[PDB]
């Protein structure tokens, strides 16, 4: 997902 | 946002470019990684034993354990996940990789602590899981998150790992699918957070089929759309699908 | 063979858990100052 939140 | 696609050990490109990212990052930037990069006298961090569950343990001391690893392992602030997840890739794929999760025992982020969540309680079938997918919108940027949920003797929660305490692991006292997103988005307003999607996917299967996948997005809800009276009236009509295994 | 992988992959761990310590003391301030 990359930036969790 | 680098993934590692390099295994293990990291190869030289992607370990450069990790200690790249942080060094602009951090405000000693050059000061900070010199000290840690060839440093004769690192601590060599602890391995955390993989929980399992024992007949001996409740469900949610079992549930805490495997959250408490989660912590354990940290979540990933270096800009670099190092465990790549191709978020359609068969479970048979993705559970050998939440498999190395355990084995190389590094910190994780969002989507690796779902994959590892399924991975620490499949065979329990007691516990329903299914992902929970939100696109979140603050100061101008578009931001997307998961956790598990998690649905197990009438009580919903979630398992997850996030930079914020509160968008992650939920105790199993929500009793609706609605009470446990709305939880996520009161939540996430603390932080000035506005949701804009929410994404609800099947149950995860305990022995899936050889090829089966993660479905992430059974139900969407564009919920910055919708009265929260109707965004619970269709979370709560899904939920019940869910549970009929229509 | 893969005995010195092995040692690499230990160094890289122990960088990595020192990075990421000093990454979350760093996002921990900026949340703190955001905060207030």
């Amino acid at each position: 997902e990359g930036e969790c939140y | 946002f680098h993934v590692n696609k390099s295994g293990f050990p990291i190869d030289s490109h992607t370990w450069e470019r990790m200690w790249m990212h942080v060094a602009k990052v951090h405000p000693k930037g050059g000061e900070m990684v010199g000290a840690i990069r060839n440093a004769a006298f690192l601590a060599k961090p602890s391995i955390p034993q993989v929980p399992n569950y024992r007949l001996s343990m409740t469900i949610p001391d079992w549930l805490q354990a495997i959250q408490n690893y989660m912590k354990t392992l940290q979540y990933n602030h270096t800009g670099t996940q190092f465990f790549e997840i191709r978020k359609m890739r068969p479970l048979s794929g993705l559970m050998e990789t939440a498999k190395e999760m355990t084995r190389e025992s590094l910190p994780i982020k969002c989507l690796e602590a779902v994959i590892l969540g399924i991975y620490l309680t499949n065979g329990q079938p007691s516990i329903e899981r299914f992902p929970i997918s939100f696109k979140t919108y603050f100061s101008g940027n578009y931001f997307h998150h998961v956790v598990l949920g998690i649905y197990c003797n009438g009580r919903y929660g979630s398992l997850g790992m996030s930079r914020r305490a509160e968008l992650m692991d939920k105790p199993l006292t929500f009793r609706t699918l609605s009470d446990l997103i709305f939880d996520f988005e009161d939540s996430y307003k603390k932080y000035l957070h506005t949701v804009k999607k929410v994404k609800i996917g099947l149950y995860v299967p305990h022995e899936p089929h050889s090829f089966q996948p993660i479905e992430w997005k059974q139900l969407v809800l564009n919920v910055s759309k919708m009265l929260r009276a109707d965004i619970r009236k269709e979370l709560e009509k899904y939920a019940r699908d869910m549970r009929m295994k229509i | 063979q893969k005995s010195a992988q092995q040692e690499l992959k230990q160094r890289q761990r122990a960088e990595i858990y020192a990075l990421n310590r000093v990454m979350t003391e760093l996002e921990q301030q900026q949340f703190d100052e955001f905060s207030k």
